[PDB]
RNA sequence: GCUG
DNA sequence: TCAGACTAGAGCCGCTG
DNA sequence: CAGCGGCTCTAGTCTGTCCAGC
């Protein structure tokens, strides 16, 4: 019902308890939260004003869900109705990067020799090149 | 001082060697990018605009406008390209049969072609072998097709290739995920296996998982013919300097000058061309409005709808909500037909120097000669150069003019190629300056050969030359034992008569 | 100068068949390749000889006589180590302007070898004292044909002493 | 043009074709179905095989393999209604010796 | 695989000449095909084209067999001339992984192709002591103990039996006492090792250090009882990997043991299989984050979640706007990497249908994804042809005005912005073409 | 009308871009070797040249270039260290 | 098939304007010119 | 539609 | 209007293993 | 006992039907 809403005010909000990360000692499993998510998620996140207090777990829930295809933890134990082992864990980025100033340029792929858009005189790479 | 150059190189053509042209070839010919639908601006000048159909740089086809691009009149100017960018490929219409081919030929899943190292070595030396005919080229693709399509699992990954087959118009579809009575294969029961949403908002999904296919289309065969290996491509029996797999599928369209489509009634290739240019903007617009996928499948299958009838509006398979109301000349329709270029305008053609009237009898001439009447003579004129045996006789002609009956229509200086009427000015003082080399263009004159034809020719005496003698009365004339190879027969019969303009037409026709 | 081995496709018009070939074809070929640079051949100048002449066809068009003629022409072309005697004919303070005489007036020299004198100070001044020679030193030819010069040469003089004159 | 009204002319068809054919008259058929109807020069590239114009190739941005070719004039419309439908008559020329 | 053929005729043009890459590239545009038959396609005398398979041959570039005829085809492998473009970074993981003294011997192996022993070590002692001091000469003995100190860990393998025959002269493939035996490099070993590396960055970057060194120690002691065409590597026990844990760490059995049923159960996975296949995604969505931000990249990973079910969940799944996200679904479409819709079921009918639905491919996204890597090198070297040639009068000034210099150091900054950047997209090959041959059976 | 004013734009801007000169420390190592044996293998013995030149030229003249401490120790061990095959 | 067409055929003659090798197409004249062939060379 |  | 000699399919049965 | 394969058969479809005049 809430279109008139911009959750990329909140997916911040949903992601600073996982940059900090206290204790990144390994002394033990470290098993990781998701409860206290939801705990936070319920009485109070960093400050924002928000017309909708009424905390269900429905719409709430979601912000994880756009998240994880931001690069943050999986499900682990969601099965359980309310309370279960619910597993989680912030994934830093696997690689590196891979690209370069012609993998962006979409018309500029035409060309395959001196052409209108030869590469030999390119504007992309002689952006790049300075 | 000045560099040599040579003064007049004429060359005699050796080979056409047919082909296809890639869309950045395309590119490189055409002079402007074309964009815009209207044909002409709204205000009274009556300008077409600067970057849409008619644009005066793709030629002209009026002498009131000149071309822009070379600043050359209508009967001076080659005519120009333009070229369309299409938002989304398309089939070209004429390749489509042979598309289907080549990805029944290749591997859907890696494009290398689904043959035997052992068959490939044989077909290739069969390609190698030098006087191979082009019947023999089509028998051999036809055999290689045979074998790829005896095959199901690619030599080169391991993939399943089932059927490609057409489904509709301009449209493909491939089973590479069959269902059989024998246990399910893993890829196919992968594709299917989970669902599950999908299944809960689609009642459809759930019943019949097989009956989905692979529905092939110009966004992936594009990507596929551009990843066939350039080893393989002889194979498909195309040549590699002639064409490409990846051309067969056009994302670009040339739009022709102005001189093969002439501004006047009022022209609808235009239109068509616009159609395809207003469906473009209009696709653009979808995708910048989120439309739905089935909106922009409907809006991409119009535009290769318009791109096939652009090319020949003569498809079988058009649904009843989407076929023309009116009938309209594509490419197809005016090269094919008696009307089209092959037969129409050049395996038979309306030629100059030419004449009909009635035929009548006459046994006081001569079976080798015929009469015509002083009213076609005096228009049917033979162009006599000036030289020492006939210069005294074209001076008496030049004399009388155009308006006696031994005389001349027009006079042409030696080495220049405008003609100058010789109704006007004074003929006295252009018969002094004769000079060799000239050229008189005197009346039809007695002894002129000249061809006589009537019109159903059954056989080769159907036409014959004859020695023309001018008489005052308006119909043709012969003596009647030239009747019987004629099949004439006096009653109001009509017969063509041509004139050769040529030395060497004059004896090809009086001797043979 | 050098000779140049060329191949023409020489067209006799019909109203010279009095005249033999041989002759008739040379008087064309004249007309052909005087005074004309060949780009990286050289300046054509005249007809040395026709070496091979080959049967005259006639074609369906023209009826004029197009006999392929194989022949050997003299041509202009300084093989970058000729010392040449040419005259100034123009002074530019960039570099002096010689011309061999009455040949081609289009040899440029650039001019920076010479004595430690050197300037052109645009009063025509040819060179600061301590026929004139000349060395060829470079091929340069630019093809004019661009749209719908040309044998320029750079030329030197190093420390010959010129006994004669300075 | 067509007709009588248009002072149009008159047409040698396919069936007065095959009549000057079985008399091997090859030069009378040039004269008749090329020169009295619709003789043309165009630019050939002799590099890339396509049509140019002025002298001058677009397609190779070269000046120097162009050379006029006699056709007639409705080949020459054949030869660019082709190449919009992708069809490309790609020609190489000898010399006419 | 026309860009392929694009860097073959880029790569010999830069190392070799030029007719080695002309006679080169037409025989991998015509493939088996005989001495006479390319030199007559090719227009080039054959004393040349002799001269040029020579050096095809010995640099192992193209291979000769005959079968029937008595005629030897040659034929030249495709994937291999690629490899010269991995050649400084061949060189640079024996620097990691060996002296100075073997790094310099899988140079000049990569480099004059066949190589003996007694060759090789014969080379490295001219170039090792003349930069290093004279009278203070390194002994060659050092050279011959780290030679085989290569090949036990298998990164020199020799070359596969001569067939000699009559067509083949053995006098002209060797350039000028022992004759010796020659090999290549083993750069399949490599390939693995490369590998090695990818898999052992993929795990520290996302799990933690100490999972990685186990996963590294795993892989370590699993090189020669392997090879690349394994479906994952040879299974081991946790008691062996206590055993061939590094001496810097200090961890216990127990804790390493939790870490070790922590590093088996992820959605990850060694399975070889499905190590180069979640690198490959993650390669994917660097792309999309390198070229269509992160609101893109976030319903490209959303496809990888869902095999088949979209657009009634990708406006509500990622809660952006319906505008905005149909943008990012037809220009990954229109760029091929949304793939299709494979799921349609009504008969052909484009506006009456079971609706179309989304599904990433992964393989089709890969080979185009290589094909546009492959494109791409060819306009970085073009780039580094194109400003080789006017600046050359500057270069020996130095062997000089100060717009003149100014040109010569934006060049310098030009062509190592483009060789570092040759290396950079070269990696996404290898890390996409380990995964394209690790789903292509029957090769 | 609404596109029919030129060629869509000279170049296409996208408001995202490449992210840096990526691997920004180590490629010093590689980036040297690709400039070093690019100086050493079009210097090589394995190269081809422009003997088209010397036939193109018929200027041939002489006094032109047209016309013009390994400290080691015997030993001897092959190993078989490698694969048995092929 | 990229083939390339022969322009040796009557029909495609007539097309391209070209006089067709059948009937009086068959041979070639030569001018029976008063000429001398490999003539007198100048020495060097 | 008719003449050819 | 009237074939008409192509192009896939649906089988079919029976050896072909 | 089962599976290629060619046969064999429907039937499907696209392709022509003189020259010219007004
Ligand atoms: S340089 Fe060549 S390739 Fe790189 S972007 Fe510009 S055009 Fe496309
Ligand atoms: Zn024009
Ligand atoms: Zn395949
Ligand atoms: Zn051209």
């Amino acid at each position: 019902k809430f279109l008139q809403s911009k959750a990329e005010t909140a997916r911040e909000s949903k992601q600073n308890p996982m940059i900090q990360r206290n204790s990144s000692f390994a002394s033990s499993h470290e098993v990781w939260k998701y409860i206290c998510e939801l705990g936070i998620s319920k009485v109070e996140l960093s400050m924002e004003d928000i017309e909708t207090i009424l905390n269900t777990l429905i719409y709430d829930g979601k912000v994880e869900m756009t998240i994880i295809a931001a690069k943050e933890g999986t499900v682990g134990s969601v099965d359980g109705h309310m309370k279960l082992y619910r597993a989680v864990n912030p994934i830093i980025p696997p690689t590196g990067l891979v690209r370069a100033p012609c993998g962006l340029c979409p018309v500029f792929d035409d060309c395959h020799e001196g052409g209108e858009i030869s590469p030999s005189n390119c504007i992309y790479m002689t952006e790049w090149l300075e | 001082k000045e560099q040599f150059r040579e003064t007049d190189v004429a060359k005699k053509i050796s080979h056409i060697c047919f082909g296809m042209k890639s869309p950045e070839e395309m590119r490189q010919q055409a002079h402007i990018q074309v964009v815009s639908k209207n044909l002409y601006s709204q205000d009274n000048q009556h300008a077409p605009l600067l970057y849409g159909v008619l644009d005066h740089r793709m030629g002209t086809s009026e002498k009131d406008r000149p071309c822009e691009t070379c600043g050359k009149n209508l009967a001076d100017c080659l005519g120009h390209y333009g070229y369309i960018d299409l938002e989304l490929p398309c089939f070209h219409v004429g390749y489509f049969r042979a598309v289907i081919g080549i990805l029944q030929m290749i591997c859907k899943t890696c494009c290398h072609i689904m043959l035997s190292q052992e068959e490939k070595k044989q077909f290739l030396d069969y390609l190698k072998r030098p006087g191979l005919t082009y019947l023999q080229k089509r028998g051999l693709k036809k055999k290689i097709s045979d074998k790829c399509r005896k095959k199901n699992i690619c030599h080169h990954c391991g993939a399943f290739n089932g059927t490609v087959k057409k489904c509709g118009l301009l449209k493909i579809i491939h089973e590479k995920y069959k269902t059989n009575k024998k246990v399910v294969d893993p890829i196919v029961s992968n594709f299917l296996q989970s669902f599950e949403t999908a299944i809960e908002h689609n009642k459809e999904v759930e019943p019949l998982l097989g009956r989905a296919q692979e529905n092939l289309n110009p966004l992936v065969v594009l990507n596929l013919f551009k990843r066939i290996p350039a080893e393989d491509v002889p194979l498909l029996l195309m040549n590699p300097e002639a064409g490409k797999p990846s051309d067969l599928i056009l994302t670009r369209l040339l739009v022709p000058p102005l001189c093969i489509r002439p501004s006047v009634n009022e022209d609808d290739l235009t239109m068509k061309l616009t159609e395809i240019i207003f469906l473009n903007d209009v696709i653009k617009k979808h995708r910048i409005s989120g439309a739905k996928t089935q909106m922009i499948m409907e809006d991409w299958d119009f535009l290769q709808l318009q791109c096939a009838l652009y090319i020949n509006s003569e498809l079988s398979g058009i649904p009843l909500n989407m076929a023309p109301k009116k009938w309209t000349r594509g490419f197809v329709q005016r090269l094919k037909g008696k009307q089209g270029r092959f037969r129409g305008n050049l395996s038979g053609k309306r030629v100059d120097f030419s004449g009909r009237t009635v035929i009548s009898p006459d046994p006081n001439l001569r079976i080798d000669e015929v009469a015509v009447p002083v009213h076609v003579a005096k228009i049917l004129t033979f162009p006599e150069k000036v030289n020492k045996a006939n210069i005294n006789f074209l001076r008496k002609l030049v004399q009388n003019g155009p308006e006696v009956h031994p005389g001349a229509n027009f006079i042409q200086q030696r080495h220049t190629q405008m003609k100058r009427f010789l109704k006007y000015g004074n003929r006295e003082k252009m018969a002094q300056e004769l000079k060799y080399g000239d050229i008189v263009e005197r009346h039809l004159i007695d002894g002129d050969v000249v061809l006589f034809n009537r019109q159903p020719s059954l056989h080769k005496l159907s036409i014959m030359a004859h020695l023309a003698r001018v008489k005052p009365h308006r119909t043709f004339r012969f003596n009647e034992c030239v009747c019987t190879p004629y099949n004439a027969d006096f009653d109001g019969d009509e017969m063509n008569l041509h004139l050769p303009q040529t030395e060497e037409a004059k004896a090809e026709a009086l001797v043979l | 100068f050098v000779l140049v081995e060329m191949v023409d496709t020489v067209r006799i018009p019909p109203w010279q068949f009095e005249r033999k070939l041989n002759d008739s074809i040379a008087e064309e070929l004249n007309k052909k390749l005087a005074n004309k640079v060949v780009y990286n051949v050289g300046l054509c100048i005249c007809l040395f000889d026709i070496t091979k002449l080959e049967d005259a066809y006639v074609f369906p068009g023209d009826g004029a006589s197009h006999t392929k003629v194989h022949f050997r022409c003299v041509v202009f072309h300084p093989f970058l180590d000729e010392i040449l005697i040419g005259k100034i004919k123009g002074c530019s303070p960039e570099g002096v302007h010689v011309s061999l005489g009455f040949f081609d007036d289009i040899l440029i020299p650039p001019e920076s070898l010479q004595q430690p004198a050197k300037f052109d100070e645009a009063e025509q001044v040819w060179v600061w004292e301590y026929g004139e020679e000349i060395r060829f030193r470079v091929v340069d030819e630019s093809f004019v044909d661009t749209s719908p010069y040309t044998l320029v040469g750079s030329i030197s003089e190093p420390g010959l002493g010129l006994l004669s004159w300075w | 043009t067509e007709g009588r009204s248009r002072d149009g002319g008159l047409r040698l068809g396919e069936m007065e074709r095959d009549c000057l054919i079985g008399y091997g008259a090859s030069m009378l058929l040039l004269e008749r179905l090329m020169i009295s109807s619709d003789a043309f020069e165009v630019d050939v590239c002799g590099q890339c095989g396509l049509l140019g114009y002025s002298g001058w190739c677009h397609y190779c941005k070269s000046s120097c393999h162009v050379s006029s070719l006699r056709i007639p004039y409705a080949c020459k419309l054949l030869f660019q209604e082709l190449q919009s439908m992708n069809i490309i008559p790609r020609l190489k020329l000898s010399k006419y010796n | 695989t026309q860009a392929e053929i694009k860097l073959c005729s880029l790569l010999l043009q830069e190392h070799f000449g030029e007719i080695v890459e002309k006679i080169g590239v037409h025989l991998i545009r015509t493939g088996s095909q005989p001495l006479r038959v390319i030199a007559h396609d090719t227009g080039t005398s054959l004393d040349q084209v002799k001269k040029a398979l020579c050096v095809l041959v010995q640099h192992n570039l193209v291979s000769y067999q005959v079968h029937k005829r008595g005629v030897v085809e040659y034929e030249a492998q495709c994937s291999r001339v690629l490899r010269m473009l991995r050649y400084p970074r061949y060189i640079y993981t024996t620097k990691t992984l060996y002296s100075d003294t073997g790094e310099l011997i899988v140079e000049e192996l990569l480099l004059n192709g066949k190589l003996t022993m007694s060759a090789v070590v014969k080379k490295v002692a001219d170039r090792l002591t003349e930069t290093m001091e004279d009278g203070k000469t390194m002994d060659y003995a050092e050279v011959s103990n780290t030679f085989v100190r290569l090949a036990d860990t298998h990164f020199v393998q020799r070359c596969p039996s001569v067939p000699t025959t009559e067509n083949s002269d053995p006098g002209p493939p060797p350039p000028a006492p022992d004759d010796g035996i020659y090999w290549q490099a083993n750069l399949d070993r490599f390939h693995q090792h490369f590998r090695d590396q990818a898999i052992v960055s993929a795990v520290a970057n996302r799990m933690d250090q100490t999972s990685s060194e186990i996963v590294r120690t795993m892989l370590r002691m699993s090189e020669i009882t392997t090879s690349s065409s394994a479906p994952f590597t040879q299974p081991l026990s946790s008691n062996e990997i206590f055993r061939s844990l590094p001496v810097g760490y200090n961890i216990s059995k127990q804790v390493l043991d939790q870490y070790l049923t922590l590093l088996a159960d992820d959605p990850l996975e060694i399975n070889l299989h499905k190590a180069l296949a979640s690198l490959a995604t993650a390669t994917l969505e660097s792309v999309v984050q390198e070229r269509f931000g992160s609101r893109c990249a976030r319903i490209f990973r959303l496809v990888l979640q869902k095999k088949h079910i979209e657009q009634k969940q990708v406006e509500d799944f990622a809660m952006i706007p319906a505008k905005e996200a149909k943008d990012m679904l037809y220009k990954m479409l229109s760029e091929n990497f949304m793939s299709l819709q494979e799921i349609p079921k009504t008969p052909d009918h484009a506006p009456s249908r079971t609706f179309y639905l989304y599904t990433v491919n992964i393989l089709s996204a890969a080979r185009m994804l290589l094909h546009r890597c492959y494109k791409s090198i060819a306009n970085l070297i073009e780039r580094r042809q194109f400003e080789t040639k006017e600046n050359k009068r500057l270069l020996e000034k130095s062997q000089i005005t100060a717009p003149e210099r100014q040109q010569l150091e934006t060049l310098k900054r030009n062509v190592n912005k483009l060789d570092a950047s040759e290396i950079q997209v070269d990696e996404t090959i290898f890390l996409l073409e380990s995964y394209i041959e690790c789903t292509m059976k029957r090769q | 009308f609404s596109k029919g004013e030129k060629l869509p734009d000279v170049v296409l801007k996208p408001p995202p871009l490449f992210p840096d000169t990526d691997y920004k420390p180590v490629p010093l190592k590689t980036g040297e070797g690709e400039e070093y044996m690019l100086a050493l293998k079009q210097e090589l013995r394995e190269t081809m040249k422009r003997m088209p030149y010397f036939i193109e030229t018929p200027e041939e003249r002489q006094d032109i270039e047209r016309y013009s401490d390994w400290r080691r120790l015997p030993r001897e061990m092959m190993p078989r260290n490698k694969c048995k095959k092929a | 098939f990229g083939q390339k067409d022969s322009v040796c055929g009557v029909s495609e003659c007539i097309i391209m304007g070209i006089p067709m090798n059948i009937g009086t197409g068959l041979f070639k004249l030569l001018h029976k010119a008063d000429r001398d062939p490999n003539p007198p060379k100048r020495p060097l």
